[PDB]
RNA sequence: UUAGCUAGUAGGUGGGGUAACGGCUCACCUAGGCGACGAUCCCUAGCUGGUCUGAGAGGAUGACCAGCCACACUGGAACU
RNA sequence: UACCCGCAGAAGAAGCACCGGCUAACUCCGUGCCAGCAGCCGCGGUAAUACGGAGGGUGCAAGCGUUAAUCGGAAUUACUGGGCGUAAAGCGCACGCAGGCGGUUUGUUAAGUCAGAUGUGAAAUCCCCGGGCUCAACCUGGGAACUGCAUCUGAUACUGG
């Protein structure tokens, strides 16, 4: 790593990829959820967790966690993906928005409502 | 080969000091005679000698105190394969004040501190710590 | 735009009493200061350095009622100017004007200086300042104006700051209810439990 | 042809007109080949609200250049004012 | 009078026939407010007997640092066996922009105004012991006075 | 006084033109070494005085072709 | 993980043309020029003053604002 | 309209995230590898400070978060600023063109280097002093900077010829 060794052949930079692809750089992608199926994830945890395996806008073609306690999704309906790697899931990089355009909110949830999507209770 | 001489004056300054020698020598040479003036005058090394007539032997007797060296640290700065040539703002400072820099300008060589006295940058030949 | 909250949680919180009221009852028979507040409250654990740096800072935050972004402006500023910058920082929060209406006395505590100070009364160089965060500047009068000079708890805010001490930078005549801010005051003649290198860390994390 | 105008820097309800030695087919605020002086419409009392280096001006007028209404009435003024 | 901070509580592990051992360590520094400093690390096993006995190992042999009103003289580097580091001297009243284990043996030290960064490794007994030895191979400029055979105003 | 270069001679294979191997001594916009970048500039001259290994200097003209647009003010080290 | 490219192509002389030099355009001749200091080829891109970050060297980027370039349904051509 | 003046009443005006460590902030109740949380380490299998609810608190505040994207931290592409026996890394070994570097003395040249001046780096922005909009954001005067390029004029230690 001489400076003519530099000059001769330069120092390479340090490129990466981004970890979600199918959002093409958009915070929000509408997906058509063509299956909603559970799976049980990779030990050391056992559940049953949700994932949507959705159609993007832009002809990708992911599946996608579902978060909250219950939910209400079926096939045939529009949802917005946001991105953020659920960890214990091989290979499911995509929450959906709970709130947003067809998915209501969690039932009767009192705390930390906006990030599942529930209105104030008076 | 002897690819820098200034940095065998250098390597012998610094390995003389760390191997606790008392009068070290080296190959002469006209700017290892400028470099060598510099360092009795500023005061890191005792006296220094010349001696030979044709081709001649430069000696340079070590200072110490309590023991221990007197030179902390010395480096190059302008390497043969890479040179440093440093306008007056750009010149340095090395231990905040206290080291000196020799500096070569075009009126001979002299220490940064009377580089920035006299008003001109040069090339940056040593950082006697 | 403002804290509204039980103001001797925050004096209970960091311990300090942060002459947050008035003085006619002691503030420690007005609340329980030995505990620390809230439910687990007689719990005193060895406090951290985030701990330390923020407690510094909320303790500066919440004596001069500086909302956060407000803060960092002035952290910004006091690094900007020259000299230094923990002096700077308390030159500015000194500089603020319901600060200066406290300190003179205009108003009973802080929080009291800035309603008095946003509800159109106070007169810098006579002319009305509707803002409790104008800056105040060096040889500057601060008069109180007609509609507010009759106002009774002015004067029982006077009578209260002549029982207090009073700060040395300033010049008062209470019986015009008016003064001048006669210099910019120095870091020695605050208080020294407020600390400033916290403040310059935990800012320039 | 070359003008002395006025290009309107400020913002809402108060605006600063600063006078250029620009081209007369280039935008307002485009520009210039010399910048000359400005004038504060609002400018309060006790300062100075207008300034004009009427050196480089009459040396562009000299030069060709023509002159706009507002600098017109402005160059009036401030040699009234002397 | 002596300031003490601990640093770090780590728990180290020794295994036997019948299992593990779990035993504490410390490392505490202390010092008096100004150059004099002395670092410190105990273990034992239960934790305040280590930090006593850290403390104690600290409490002798100390440092003698030598200083400037509360910042150093020149830029130091500093590497001791995990890490170099580098701690810079600071315009009067900037804080001590440090972290970790250099933040508390510097504000220990009583320098006030540093600007210091941790290269390499930075476990807590590594760069502790690396930036007493940069407060070691500090300077004061009258040493370097008396070492050259100058005075102060002639190195200026 | 005019803005004139000095450079080498690559070749004079055609006529009426040479091509010179300005070699200008350049700092490196990040490591700092001095390294050389040859410029080849394709010079008009007449009766073709001029061969390989040439030390030419140069003045800009009015472009004489496509390509060329530097005349030659004198002529130094002709040979090897 | 693109090593060869270039036939008006590199240059000359003569004619023509252009507001102006010039293979800009022709006739004829010379056989050249470009290339590992990356030619040719493929993919992406408006560029700059700047903006964000950074202690700094740099990294990313070109929204508003300002300069320059290009385009006006797609592909051309000329007139005034 | 800016702004000023008068009216009547505390009336018309507070939320969001988080609380196992990193990270400021802890206890009870409902669950029982279920429901679920997750930015990483990991939580949940009958006393869950990590899931859901309450109480309390902490942080921001007319905003608070989650996502996307850049830089920093990343000295994790290192010129300033890394490494090569065993952690990833010395071509199997030599010759050698181009390229890079080149002992020592003198003389000249002055290309690189340095220094002064000239032209220039549009204005806006960034920064330093200042002025105004009651304060701030914002607007704006003067200044340096615009780390460059070129030209003239020098100096000769280093490097080059
Ligand atoms: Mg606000
Ligand atoms: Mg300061
Ligand atoms: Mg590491
Ligand atoms: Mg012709
Ligand atoms: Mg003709
Ligand atoms: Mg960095
Ligand atoms: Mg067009
Ligand atoms: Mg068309
Ligand atoms: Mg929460
Ligand atoms: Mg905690
Ligand atoms: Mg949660
Ligand atoms: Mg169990
Ligand atoms: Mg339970
Ligand atoms: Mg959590
Ligand atoms: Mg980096
Ligand atoms: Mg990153
Ligand atoms: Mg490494
Ligand atoms: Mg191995
Ligand atoms: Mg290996
Ligand atoms: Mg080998
Ligand atoms: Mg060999
Ligand atoms: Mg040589
Ligand atoms: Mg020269
Ligand atoms: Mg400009
Ligand atoms: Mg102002
Ligand atoms: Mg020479």
């Amino acid at each position: 790593a001489t400076v003519n060794q530099l000059v001769r052949k330069p120092r390479a930079r340090k490129v990466a990829k981004s970890n979600v692809p199918a959002l093409e750089a958009c915070p929000q992608k509408r997906g058509v959820c063509t299956r909603v199926y559970t799976t049980t994830p990779k030990k050391p945890n056992s559940a049953l967790r949700k994932v949507c395996r959705v159609r993007l806008t832009n002809g990708f073609e992911v599946t996608s966690y579902i978060g909250g306690e219950g939910h209400n999704l079926q096939e045939h309906s529009v949802i917005l993906i946001r991105g953020g790697r659920v960890k214990d899931l091989p290979g499911v990089r995509y929450h959906t928005v709970r709130g947003a355009l067809d998915c209501s909110g969690v039932k009767d949830r009192k705390q930390a409502r906006s990030k599942y999507g529930v209105k104030r209770p008076k | 080969s002897m690819q820098d001489p200034i940095a065998d004056m250098l390597t012998r300054i610094r390995n003389g000091q760390a191997a606790n020698k008392a009068a070290v020598t080296m190959p002469s040479s006209k700017l290892k005679v400028a470099i060598a003036n510099v360092l009795k005058e500023e005061g890191f090394i005792e006296d220094f000698k010349v001696e030979g007539d044709t081709k001649p032997e430069l000696e340079l007797t070590l200072k110490y105190f309590q023991g221990k060296a007197v030179v902390e640290s010395i480096q190059r700065v302008s390497r043969p394969g890479l040179r440093i040539y440093k306008r007056k703002d750009e010149l340095p400072k090395v231990m905040a004040g206290l080291g000196i820099a020799v500096v070569s300008t075009s009126k001979g060589v002299m220490t940064d501190r009377a580089a920035r006295q006299a008003g001109l940058g040069g090339e940056i030949i040593c950082y006697v710590a | 735009a403002r804290y509204l909250g039980p103001k001797l949680k925050l004096s209970r919180r960091e311990g300090t009493d942060l002459f947050l009221k008035s003085g006619v009852r002691a503030i420690d028979t007005k609340c329980k200061i030995e505990q620390a507040p809230g439910q687990h409250g007689a719990r005193k654990p060895r406090l951290s350095d985030y701990g330390v740096q923020l407690r510094e800072k909320q303790k500066v935050r919440r004596i001069y009622g500086v909302l956060e972004r407000q803060f960092r402006n002035y952290y910004k500023e006091a690094a900007r100017l020259k000299g230094n910058t923990g002096e700077n920082l308390l030159a500015l929060l000194e500089g603020r004007l319901d600060n200066v209406v406290y300190r003179m006395g205009f108003g009973a505590t802080r929080a009291e200086a800035r309603q008095l100070v946003s509800h159109k009364a106070i007169m810098v160089n006579g002319r009305v300042v509707n803002i409790a965060s104008y800056q105040v500047s060096p040889n500057d009068v601060v008069s109180i104006r007609e509609k507010a000079k009759k106002q009774s708890r002015v004067k029982a805010a006077l009578e209260l700051a002549e029982q207090r001490e009073k700060p040395t930078w300033l010049e008062v005549d209470a019986g015009k209810m008016e003064g001048t801010f006669k210099r910019k005051p120095e870091r020695s003649d605050l208080s020294a439990d407020i600390n400033e290198h916290l403040i310059v860390e935990l800012y320039s994390k | 042809m070359v003008t002395i105008r006025l290009a309107r820097h400020g913002a809402k309800k108060r605006p600063f007109y600063q006078v250029v030695v620009a081209d007369s087919r280039n935008a307002r605020n485009g520009r210039f080949i010399e910048r000359v002086g400005f004038f504060n419409p609002i400018a309060s009392e006790k300062e100075e609200g207008t300034r004009l280096d009427l050196d480089r001006i009459a040396h562009w007028v000299g030069q060709g250049a023509t002159i706009s209404d507002r600098v017109a009435a402005l160059i009036k003024e401030v040699n009234k004012a002397a | 009078e002596l300031q003490e901070k601990l640093i770090a509580v780590n728990r180290v592990s020794k295994t036997v026939k019948g299992g593990r051992i779990f035993s504490f360590t410390a490392l505490t520094v202390v010092g008096d407010g100004n150059g004099r400093v002395g670092f410190g690390y105990g273990k034992a096993r239960e934790v305040p007997a280590a930090i006593q006995k850290a403390m104690e190992k600290a409490r002798r042999n100390m440092i003698n640092v030598a200083l400037n009103n509360g910042t150093l003289q020149h830029p130091v580097k500093g590497v001791h066996t995990g890490s170099r580091v580098f701690m810079q001297p600071a315009s009067e009243g900037t804080g001590i922009i440090a972290g970790g284990a250099m933040r508390a043996v510097l504000e220990v030290a009583g320098v006030h105004n540093v600007l210091a960064k941790a290269y390499g490794s930075t476990n807590p007994i590594n760069v502790v012991r690396a930036t007493i030895d940069g407060l070691e191979n500090m300077n004061s400029p009258e040493m370097v006075a008396a070492k050259r055979g100058k005075s102060v105003e002639e190195i200026l | 006084k005019i803005r004139t270069l000095q450079g080498r001679v690559v070749s004079d294979k055609m006529e009426k033109s040479i091509v010179v191997a300005i070699e200008r001594f350049v700092k490196h916009p990040i490591y700092g070494k001095f390294i050389k970048r040859t410029t080849k500039l394709h010079v008009h001259d007449e009766n073709n005085e001029c061969g390989i290994g040439d030390v030419v200097e140069i003045r800009e003209c009015r472009p004489l072709s496509k390509t060329k647009s530097w005349t030659l003010v004198r002529v130094v080290e002709k040979a090897v």
